């Protein structure tokens, strides 16, 4: 084409002709500049004063191709650093994009959905500003069809991704009323069968379940948990990862919220998550298990009935370090809230030897956690007089050595608790 | 599987 590899000054020259077609040629040239793999000259385009011009081409209904090329170019500028996105926002692009959502041309309205994604994705300020200019209704209106399958699927993947950026980020979280407004549509996309729509829906739901409990409540009350759990079942890691993150958020809430996930079947998928060959899934599953072990006795009991304690012993014994840390926490939590039977059982599954092994990590915080894991367990062995039998096993497998040495460690809690234990059970 | 892009460019 005659619009390949132009110079910025050419683009300026055409954009300042007063000839709508030359403007179009030069805007298409800018767009192609801005779409190239290595290092598009975003700043020059910005310094040349192009943004107000592009922005005002958005409003030329009479001339749809220029609407589209300007949309795309502005999209790609807005895809840069914050500073580059501020330039696009500062040119007035937001209301002008919101207007293109109504375009009769699907390829143009799709480009506007996409640009607004890049803006909202910068941060909660821009996100909340896209929201204030009215974007949500017309976005939601685009999905108001009896069956999502009839929409082109590039199109649907865009809207979903955009919607999920309106759910994203955190100081502050998105406005409650915006959330209520978006949710029914999330719930529907979360049942659609495109893997990418599903990944992005789960991501939205994870962004919404990362805060305080009223926020989690809003999501739980929509009844998406069963569906999350099924997605947790999914063979595509790009779906499992966000599903697992949303499950994980949700069980940081109340016991009653945690129970919906237990009720939903979640614990049956754990054998497999806790042995997942993706390190990250294994970490997050463990993290999730640790907030389930911080619940009620009868919840700890379900972790027991599902056969998950061996999988924690497993993870304590061999996984990557950060996953072992989370496992330690699952253990300490289990040992605080557990009955005696339960804590006994945990010992019979073989928790002591791999717990001691970790005692020799250079991570000062894991050691504290392990320390009252032991402590809590000693505690329960007192209530059945078994401290002997217990002290022996700890002795038997290198426990006592590392422990005693602990005293000679720089810490307030470390040396206190180690010395304590030794003075209490090993003198 | 992994994070969702914050921003994306429509590419060549």
């Amino acid at each position: 084409q005659g619009t390949v590899n132009w110079s910025v000054e050419d683009i300026v020259k055409g954009i300042n002709s007063n000839n709508l077609e030359s403007q179009l040629q030069a805007t298409q040239a800018a767009r192609k500049l801005l779409s190239r793999e290595k290092q598009p000259p975003i700043d020059n385009i910005i310094r040349a004063g192009l943004i107000p011009k592009f922005v005002s081409f958005l409003g030329k209904t009479d001339c749809s191709p220029i609407q589209f090329e300007s949309a795309w170019a502005l999209t790609n500028i807005a895809s840069g650093t914050s500073e580059q996105t501020k330039a696009v926002v500062d040119g007035g692009a937001i209301p002008a994009f919101i207007s293109l959502l109504a375009s009769p041309h699907a390829h143009i309205s799709e480009q506007a959905v996409w640009a607004l994604g890049n803006i909202a994705g910068d941060g909660s300020a821009f996100r909340d500003l896209v929201i204030k200019h009215g974007a949500i209704d017309p976005l939601l209106a685009l999905l108001a069809v009896p069956d999502l399958s009839t929409l082109a699927c590039g199109y649907l993947r865009n809207l979903t991704w955009t919607l999920s950026n309106l759910c994203r980020n955190k100081n502050p979280a998105p406005p409650l009323d915006a959330v209520e407004q978006i949710l029914p549509t999330l719930v529907r996309l979360l049942h659609h069968n495109d893997p990418e729509v599903l990944a992005d829906s789960c991501w939205a739901i994870s962004y919404l379940t990362d805060g305080p409990n009223e926020r989690i409540e809003m999501v739980v009350k929509k009844g998406v948990v069963p569906q999350l759990v099924k997605l947790l079942g999914a063979t595509e890691l790009p779906i499992v990862t966000p599903a697992l993150r949303a499950i994980g958020n949700i069980v940081t809430g109340t016991d009653e919220q945690t129970q919906k996930v237990i009720d939903a079947g979640a614990l049956a998928v754990f054998p497999s998550l806790l042995t997942n060959p993706k390190t990250n899934i294994q970490k997050e599953a463990t993290w999730t298990m640790s907030n389930i072990t911080a619940g009620r006795q009868d919840q700890i009991q379900q972790v027991v009935n599902h056969g998950l304690v061996p999988f924690l012993v497993g993870v304590l014994s061999k996984a990557d370090f950060k996953t072992q840390k989370e496992a330690a926490w699952a253990i300490t939590n289990y040992t605080s809230g557990g009955t005696v039977e339960q804590i006994v059982y945990l010992v019979h599954c073989g928790i002591i030897e791999p717990l001691m092994n970790l005692l020799s990590a250079k991570d000062t915080k894991i050691i504290q956690v392990i320390l009252d894991a032991i402590s809590n367990i000693f505690q329960a062995a007192e209530k059945l007089g078994e401290t002997e039998k217990l002290s022996i096993m700890i002795e038997e497998c290198g426990g006592l050595d590392k422990i005693e040495a602990l005293q000679r460690h720089e810490n307030e809690s470390v040396y206190k608790a180690s010395l304590n234990l030794i003075e209490k059970y090993f003198s | 599987n992994e994070g969702s892009g914050s921003k994306r460019p429509k590419v060549e």
